[PDB]
């Protein structure tokens, strides 16, 4: 088949990863023992994508869950569907990373990384035809940030022709007071720009503002932010996990969404937070974007949109045409037909019809500037920099990550200002 | 008739040759593209060796 | 003899092949098990339908066809479908990983892994032939396999079969059903590479077929299944001259003599009528004059373009069913004095006509009305270059910024191949512009 190998690392990567598996194990009708208890052969036609079929007919996540402190993984195996995971696929350390990137990338992560790669290999070589890998992790912490991007470099060495996607969670002072986070995020980006094909920028700055202001949840738990991410994760993988008019693997979807290799950072969205017109209206609205960026401050290079639930597909076609016509200035004119739409007739749990948004917009540079602002404020003070040179790192490695990320922003601006003539 | 044979043969011939250098040039380019990618990842390995190594030269 | 081997490449080629061969079986009375009760010569024959069907000693009539895709899920449905018994398993060829809408993967990276096997299987069919006439190649312009692998195959067939004729049925991309933003790139790459190796190519604009299904069969949002069943009727009309015999029958090569004035000018415009739902065909017979007029109304063309703003170099009318020359001549005379038909000054203006008696057939539960007569017009018009212009412009918009080009370079291609391909298309567009200029 075409199987994906999933990886979750760090506090954040494991928390959002667990919820990810609860939603999609739900949809495919598989209980926390692993037995199919659905009603549709449709729930199994692409079951290979995220599951191994085991003896006694039990579907097992092709998931590798990783950390540098054992606590967070104890919760997964005790949390729902914890008994469904492959027990040997638990790869934890004991000496944590302490929200330090060098610990995750060079010193502590470097020591645990090879035993993770062994688990990757065991899962990979059993696949008929592996599409590639998907990682959940944060760029603010230490394990998901530095070891997650170290593990990406190592996988791209051993699987250099496989696709590497990530749901990377960007840090915001509105959720985690931890102060060295802009240092971590900038060093991770300097990695993801080179070694990933498709990175969804999940922004806590955003996720906070949506629970606060739309769902009206003051004091929002991480379980509230993740409830949104899990709906985004389920949406963008809906085409892969079910049979529709579109039959596209990871590479084919990256091909039609990534016009330039460095510019593979997407701002996703979800709606409702209905009628096809307002569903479409909501999802292009900036208030439904999981990245703290205004699309009407830049231009779309490409856009994917995924509707779910029974609905007139003729009306969806008319309304996507409508939005493009009314918002033509915000789609670059030198990429014809750069907005593609998919419809899955299976709706999510709870919602009769929803819409998931994937946007490759030059306005994502707004994100990369917020981080770069908080980074350069700290960097020229050298605040908490001894935590990094302690692990052996060099001032120069910081400066490159800064310049390589200032380079990325200007490149987004170059194509935002380009015209057909 | 001899001219027609010669012309069917040259077309078959040049098509065989044009294709063969294309497949070779494509073989060369794709290899020189993956190798360059690997070598950036191996310079990556040394660098990380120098970071673990410098830290030991710190006590 | 005069066998024709059909090669279906990629999703679009394969699924259109499914539609065509099911349609052929119904036209010839062949069952899904391959048995044909009306064929009294068991194990073989020289009948007209044997140009497309071989016979096993056990009475099975087997398509002279190969199905190829770099991915198994589409051809798997052929292996488990209603007509799975019709094909020897060696006629169905699949890799594991597809071209990912990348011409380079279809032509070089993934395609080179399976091309030798494909040619081996094609040879096995050719050795069965006593008089092989040529090949019919079905593929999309947009897919990585339909574009990249097809052109690789066409180059190889020229080497292995010389100047044995090769005809194409090519699916011209339309945004209403495209899966990909890079299809303009793949379209120009394959067209450039295949141009020297194709003797005649029938382009099918998915937008033209999409609109016809919406407007004439009143399907709100047509599917590939709706499109392919209509495409089959056009393909069937074009190949009917090879699969049936009749006194009035004119054999596709004869039409080709007229349709191709220079080797590169080999893209005929097809127009088909009547396309009509069962609701509307009830108590309304479409006459010869009525279906003939429909051929000059541009909404019925396979490719969106305006022949009324271009010039004709050839006009052929392929009738099937209840039709006699008396009716045809009257209808043509009517048209010739009322329509915008301008010929280039270096061509005769007569319309070449062929008639098959065997009436049009319809698939069970299709949306087409079963009709007593149908017509397919094949015209060589300068207007078809409008299709090249639209694609060439989409190519230009993206290539100026090299959008997506890194995907092709990463699989071994160079920017030089892109510019060389686009320069060929510019010359091709200029060739169409030259043929229409008057003489001195
Ligand atoms: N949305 C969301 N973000 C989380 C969650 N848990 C942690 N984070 C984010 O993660 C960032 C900090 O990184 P960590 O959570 O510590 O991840 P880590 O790299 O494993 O850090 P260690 O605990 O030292 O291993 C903060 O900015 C948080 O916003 C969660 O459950 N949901
Ligand atoms: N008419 C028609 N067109 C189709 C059909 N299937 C796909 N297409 C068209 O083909 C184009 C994409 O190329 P595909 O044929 O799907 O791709 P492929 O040939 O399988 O090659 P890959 O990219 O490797 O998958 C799109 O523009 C579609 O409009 C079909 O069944 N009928
Ligand atoms: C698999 C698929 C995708 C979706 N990518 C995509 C879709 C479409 C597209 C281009 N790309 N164009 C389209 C047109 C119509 C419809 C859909 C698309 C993303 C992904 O990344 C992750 C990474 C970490 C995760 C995760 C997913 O789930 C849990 O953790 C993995
Ligand atoms: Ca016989
Ligand atoms: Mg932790
Ligand atoms: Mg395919």
């Amino acid at each position: 088949m075409r199987e994906i190998v999933h990886i979750q690392a760090g506090q954040c990567g494991n928390q959002i990863g667990a919820k990810f598996w609860e939603v999609i194990s739900d949809e495919h009708g598989i209980d926390p023992t692993g037995s199919y208890h659905g009603d549709s052969d449709l729930q199994l036609e692409r079951i290979n994508v995220y599951y191994n079929e085991a003896a006694g007919n039990k579907y097992v996540p092709r998931a590798i869950l990783v950390d540098l402190e054992p606590g967070t993984m104890d919760s997964v195996r005790s949390g729902p569907f914890g008994q469904i995971f492959r027990p040997d696929n638990f790869v934890f350390g004991q000496s944590g990373a302490g929200n330090n990137w060098a610990k995750g990338h060079y010193t502590e992560g470097a020591e645990l990384v090879d035993s993770v790669l062994d688990v990757v290999r065991k899962e990979s070589e059993s696949c008929d035809c592996l599409q590639g890998f998907q990682l959940t992790h944060s760029l603010g912490g230490g394990t998901g940030s530095g070891m997650g991007t170290l593990l990406i470099s190592k996988i791209r060495e051993e699987y250099p022709d496989r696709i590497m996607n990530t749901f990377s969670v960007v840090p915001s002072p509105k959720v985690s007071d931890t102060v060295v986070e802009p240092y971590n995020a900038t060093l991770s980006v300097h990695q993801l720009v080179e070694n990933t094909d498709e990175t969804y920028c999940i922004d806590n700055e955003a996720l906070y503002d949506i629970c606060f202001r739309t769902l009206k949840l003051t004091t929002p738990t991480y379980g509230d932010l993740n409830h949104l991410v899990s709906a985004t994760m389920s949406g963008v993988t809906t085409c892969l996990r079910f049979p529709g008019q579109l039959n596209a693997d990871l590479r084919k979807l990256a091909v039609n969404m990534v016009p330039f290799p460095r510019l593979h950072f997407f701002m996703p969205g979800f709606a409702p937070l209905l009628t096809v017109p307002e569903l479409t209206q909501q999802m292009f609205d900036a208030k439904n974007m999981m990245a703290a960026c205004d699309p009407r401050h830049g231009r779309y290079l490409t856009v994917a949109a995924v509707f779910r639930g029974r609905m007139s597909m003729k009306e969806v076609d008319e309304q996507m045409l409508n939005v493009q016509n009314k918002n033509s200035s915000y789609f670059v004119e030198w990429i014809p037909n750069n907005v593609k739409t998919a419809v899955c007739d299976i709706p999510p749990r709870g919602l009769k019809m929803s819409a998931t948004f994937i946007g490759n917009s030059t306005a994502i540079q707004e994100l990369f500037k917020r981080i770069s602002e908080q980074f350069t404020a700290m960097f020229r003070r050298k605040a908490f920099l001894h935590w990094y040179t302690g692990e052996g790192m060099d001032e120069m490695e910081f400066t490159e990550a800064e310049s390589n990320m200032n380079d990325l922003v200007s490149e987004y601006q170059q194509y935002q200002d380009a015209t057909a003539d | 008739i001899q001219k027609a044979i010669e012309e069917n043969n040259n077309f078959i011939k040049m098509a065989k040759e044009k294709l063969a250098q294309k497949m070779e040039s494509n073989k060369e380019n794709r290899e020189a593209h993956l190798a360059a990618m690997l070598e950036r990842l191996q310079e990556k390995d040394k660098h990380a060796e120098e970071v673990r190594k410098n830290k030991e030269l710190k006590e | 003899m005069r066998e024709c081997i059909s090669i279906h490449v990629g999703q679009a080629g394969v699924q259109i092949g499914n539609a065509c061969w099911e349609l052929y079986c119904l036209e010839h009375g062949i069952q899904p098990d391959g048995q044909m009760p009306s064929d009294k010569t068991i194990g073989g024959g020289d009948d007209s339908f044997n140009t497309f069907f071989s016979e096993t000693g056990a009475g099975k009539h087997v398509p002279r066809a190969v199905f190829v895709d770099l991915e198994p899920t589409v051809i798997d449905e052929v292996r488990t479908g209603t007509y799975r018994q019709l094909f020897h398993p060696e006629q169905l060829i699949t890799g594991k990983e597809d071209a990912a809408n990348n011409y380079a993967r279809g032509h070089y990276t993934i395609g080179k892994e399976i091309i030798d096997l494909v040619l081996d299987r094609i040879r096995k069919l050719a050795d069965q032939c006593t008089g092989l006439q040529g090949f019919l190649v079905f593929h999309s312009f947009g897919g990585g396999t339909g574009s990249g692998f097809t052109s690789l195959l066409m180059e190889r067939l020229s080497v292995d079969y010389g100047k044995k004729s090769k005809l194409e049925f090519s699916i011209y991309p339309a945004p209403q059903v495209s899966t990909a933003v890079v299809e303009p790139y793949n379209s120009i790459l394959t067209t450039h590479t295949t141009l020297e190796h194709s003797d005649c190519a029938f382009m099918v604009d998915n937008e033209a077929i999409y609109d016809i299904c919406r407007r004439n069969l009143d399907i709100e949002r047509p599917t590939y299944t709706n499109l392919n069943r209509l495409i089959s009727q056009i393909v069937s009309s074009i190949t009917a001259s090879l699969r049936f015999d009749g006194a009035l029958n004119v054999d596709l090569t004869e039409f080709q003599t007229n349709l191709v004035p220079y080797p590169r000018i080999h893209f005929p415009l097809a127009t088909y009528a009547p396309v009509i739902s069962a609701e509307k065909a009830y108590h309304e017979q479409l006459s010869v004059a009525e279906i003939t007029n429909a051929c000059f109304e541009p909404a019925n063309q396979m490719v969106k373009c305006d022949p009324r703003h271009g010039k004709y170099m050839a006009c052929c009318l392929l009738y099937r069913g209840d039709v006699v020359p008396k009716d045809v001549n009257a209808a043509i005379a009517t048209i010739k004095t009322k329509r915008s038909i301008q010929f280039v000054d270096w061509c005769p203006t007569g319309f070449k006509v062929g008639i098959n008696y065997q009436p049009p057939t319809v698939v069970p539960g299709g949306d087409l009305a079963k009709v007593q007569r149908a017509v397919c017009m094949l015209s060589n018009t300068t207007a078809i270059a409008e299709a090249w212009a639209r694609l060439d412009h989409k190519f230009d918009l993206m290539y100026a910024k090299r959008a997506f080009v890194h995907w092709y370079v990463g699989e071994g291609m160079e920017e030089g191949e892109f510019s060389e391909a686009r320069e060929d298309m510019a010359a091709l567009e200029k060739d169409y512009e030259e043929v229409g200029v008057d003489s001195v």
